[PDB]
RNA sequence: CCGGCCGGGAACUCAAAGGAGACUGCCAGUGAUAAACUGGAGGAAGGUGGGGAUGACGUCAAGUCAUCAUGGCCCUUACGACCAGGGCUACACACGUGCUACAAUGGCGCAUACAAAGAGAAGCGACCUCGCGAGAGCAAGCGGACCUCAUAAAGUGCGUCGUAGUCCGGAUUGGAGUCUGCAACUCGACUCCAUGAAGUCGGAAUCGCUAGUAAUCGUGGAUCAGAAUGCCACGGUGAAUAC
RNA sequence: AAGAACCUUACCUGGUCUUGACAUCCACGGAAGUUUUCAGAGAUGAGAAUGUGCCUUCGGGAACCGUGAGACAGGUGCUGC
């Protein structure tokens, strides 16, 4: 380690990659979310199916 | 040479453009490769139905990314600029590299 | 099953050896997928059988799994009273299936080593036909028929 | 021990540290971080370290060195 | 001159030439028996030069790629009795009889939701 | 013989004897026989007397057997002499490692209690 | 430089665009002649081809006011809002659902070898060097049929161990380390050395499965600072029995 | 619940605020903002620095901040019978 650089923690620690939690976008549900449309799941599922999401499509394989 | 690879959710779409660049280039020159197909990639999701609870069922969705290459190995630079810009490329898109 | 037939491939021949009732044997024998170990566990097996015996290929096990077949089969019924056995004459494809059935299940009994050996020494027992295969075999004619018009 | 190539401490008890080290000690002082690491220099020292509802009296000695303020106050209640 | 067959099974991709010749077993630019062909597809392959014939009329050229052992065995068995037409296919019609003029079709089921394999169900209490 | 050890390790392959000995797992075990010089195949008692007199001299260099436990011992003891929870957690007998007790203490809390 | 490597061939593989074929149709027999059925033919695929998608009218005034919306009710200087630490991970217990074992078809050591599907820019990070290893420093290439994670494992060839709480097995615990982050303290993962509990195959009872399935071994993703024996996905090996 | 070390997190013991964390709306003053400090566990209160900008009609106004006012905001509170 180093000299006064460590000691540095002045910072308000919403500087981290610990802090913010990715809450869905739309209704702020802290669960579910896919990073992909960056909402959660149920969203999703509610824009999809009412064929917004572009070239989205159900799955047969 | 200088390169076209494209990017689709429609197969017959993509299909268009690829028809379009290849009409284009020996009209106002010539020399391309036609589409090269290229493997497709599938995004695979699956995701839970319910507001709540109800773990067992699930719904699975995919988005189709349909790629293809066109080369042209083209010498005419003048008539170049002519195949390029021009185009709106079955709005749908499309990258262009030397 | 009740209404639709049932009727399953006949399995590949072993190579060179050309016993398909023997590819039918390693694949009774076989332990979780693991047909590799099973061909290298029946071909050591059978020189080891052979080799003490002093016999033949083919009719070794062969020999050994013969007096170990039964005619006849137990099955669990009831139409009146509290439950019968009731004595029902083997299928011969099932006959030899339940030779084979038992041999796997008594070469894991067995006080002996590694599988190749106990496997040979099990059929060693009974193509002198004295030891766990010949009990189990020499049990079911003794229970039919104190019990015979059951269906 | 863990944590790699040495241990963090906390930057607004260290001010009332080097009071208590300069002037020597005098009383539990009450601490809401028990995050520090124990060093030398808080050896002989009268501390109080939070438990989540009471700063923990810890009178600090030799061996501590090995030890964060946190270790020694009891967080859940027992019959 | 060259008699080609493909084939394939459980998308093991193989490509299979014959011409007349006492013919080595080559794959891959290797011999099959270099690649342990004392076990690897071990009678398996050489279908054709076993029911309808014997092996030492052809020289064979393989090249095989995916797959395991059972998995490498099937696209080249297949290409094999398709390459098997030295003077005419004839001999499709008694390998017919004994079913190596037709793959085996069969693939991997799928995962699916709420199953631990592909048909293995979980246990569940009561009832 | 007890190899200046207290354990004798009769009738082993020297690998498996000088795991034996309480301190030396397997890892140490290669090293040891290794600086010795000595191959782990031959059986350890049979071996001729200089070379176990070797092995006698080289198994004395790393602390081992019932000086290793006096050494833990103490510092366990010291611990839980402190009044740390990592400390108190031996003298209550339930898991230091901060494994779950709800479910699961059952090696180290030990057999079913009324 | 005899390495698909470099012309070249684009044959052929694969890929992905477009298409064909299988319709009870071909024949025979049986069957109320009709419907239908059995058997065979030919054929790569035969009797709903396999899988998946696709869930009738309605049931439990089912579940969900904590995803969201919202009738009505209530608090609105507190049941709101902001912030630090703590708790959600406790523990005489009981149960569910999983993982790993109790081994010799196996352990342990060396050599040897075929995959399939993914993901990646505040990313993935070769290669090269350094470290006991975990890892560390320097650092190409690629927004991907290219480059990277990435060197698929069971398997196979030789050798050792030989029935033992073991060269089985890993709990627990000690010491000494690495990695992320404002932070490893209650409350992380991971490495190394050492320790080596229980367990030598589980009562009554009970669950799953009819073919690439059961079973068994690997790999991958979403979630993600760091977080897996979970879930979700992919393939390797691969059955038994259905009167 | 497709990810509880803080944050997440709602709850507790503590520290605080009450037109507020967020909307819609007026007035009044201040560019927004980039630097640094003491006291505090931090939120924070309490500072010194500096900067003082695009439209303008010379009362300005839009971007945006701070203070104050009252209409109000807020609730993972309650009621799935």
């Amino acid at each position: 380690r180093w000299n006064a650089v460590l000691k540095l923690q002045t910072l308000p620690r919403d500087s981290s990659p610990s802090r913010q939690r990715n809450r869905c976008r739309q209704t702020g549900r802290p669960h579910g979310f896919l990073r992909k449309f960056g909402l959660s799941r149920i969203k999703v599922r509610e824009a999809a199916m009412r064929g917004e999401i572009p070239g989205l499509k159900k799955a047969s394989w | 040479r200088i390169r076209i690879r494209l990017k689709a959710f429609d197969h017959r779409l993509i299909d268009q453009a690829t028809a379009e660049i290849v009409e284009t280039a020996k009209r106002t020159g010539a020399q391309v490769r036609g589409p090269i197909p290229l493997p497709t990639r599938k995004e695979r999701f699956t995701v839970l139905i319910s507001p709540h609870v109800n773990k067992d069922a699930r719904d699975q969705y995919e988005i189709r990314t349909h790629l293809r290459l066109v080369d042209i190995v083209e010498p005419t630079e003048k008539t170049v600029d002519a195949l390029m810009r021009l185009d709106l490329a079955a709005g749908v898109d499309v990258q262009i590299s030397l | 099953p009740r209404r639709r037939v049932i009727g399953q491939r006949k399995i590949l021949p072993d190579p060179k050896f050309g016993s398909e009732l023997l590819a039918k044997f390693v694949n009774i024998l076989m332990v979780d997928g693991k047909k590799s170990t099973a061909e290298s566990i029946v071909y050591s097996a059978l020189e080891t059988l052979a080799q003490r015996s002093g016999k033949s290929e083919l009719e070794a096990f062969e020999v050994a799994l013969e007096n170990v077949r039964p005619t006849v089969e137990v099955k669990s019924r009831r139409v009146g009273g509290s439950t019968y056995q009731v004595p029902v004459e083997v299928r011969p494809v099932r006959r030899n299936a339940l030779a084979m059935r038992w041999i796997v299940e008594a070469a894991r009994k067995r006080g002996d080593k590694s599988m190749a050996l106990r496997l040979a020494n099990e059929l060693s027992d009974a193509a002198e036909n004295k030891g766990t295969a010949v009990k189990k075999r020499e049990d079911v004619h003794r229970m039919a028929e104190a019990n015979k018009a059951f269906a | 021990r863990s944590l790699k190539k040495g241990p963090f401490i906390d930057l607004h008890l260290l001010k009332k540290v080097e009071k208590a080290v300069e002037s020597g000690d005098k009383k539990p002082l009450r601490t809401w971080s028990r995050r520090s690491t124990i060093f030398p220099n808080m050896i002989g020292l009268t501390i109080a370290v939070h438990n989540g509802r009471q700063h923990v009296p810890v009178f600090v000695t030799d061996e501590m060195v090995g030890h964060k303020l946190g270790e020694f106050a009891p967080t859940r209640t027992y019959r | 001159n060259q008699y080609y067959g493909t084939g394939r099974r459980k998308s093991s991709a193989a490509r299979v030439f014959i011409k007349p010749g006492n013919g080595k077993i080559v794959i891959n630019q290797r011999s099959l028996e270099q690649y342990f062909g004392r076990e690897t597809a071990r009678m398996v392959v050489r279908q054709p030069l076993e029911l309808v014939d014997m092996v030492e009329k052809l020289d064979l050229y393989i090249t095989v790629k995916g797959g395991g052992i059972s998995g490498q065995a099937g696209a080249i068995r297949h290409g094999i009795t398709r390459a098997l037409m030295e003077y005419d296919e004839s001999l499709r019609s008694e390998l017919r009889k004994a079913g190596f003029v037709t793959r085996d079709a069969r693939q991997v089921e799928r995962k699916k939701v709420g199953l631990r394999k592909a048909r293995r169900r979980p246990q569940f209490s009561k009832r | 013989a007890r190899i200046a050890g207290i354990n004798i390790p009769d009738h082993k392959h020297a690998v498996i004897a000088l795991t034996s000995i309480y301190g030396v797992g397997k890892t140490r075990s290669k090293a040891i026989l290794a600086a010795a010089g000595i191959a782990e195949d031959v059986k350890i008692s049979e071996l001729s007397e200089g070379q176990i007199d070797t092995l006698r001299d080289e198994v004395a260099k790393f602390v081992v057997e019932g000086d290793l436990r006096r050494e833990i011992s103490m510092s366990i003891k010291r611990l839980m002499d402190l009044g740390c929870y990592r400390g108190l957690r031996h003298r209550r007998g339930l898991p230091v490692r901060g494994q779950r007790t709800k479910t699961n203490a059952r090696t180290r809390k030990g057999p079913r209690k009324p």
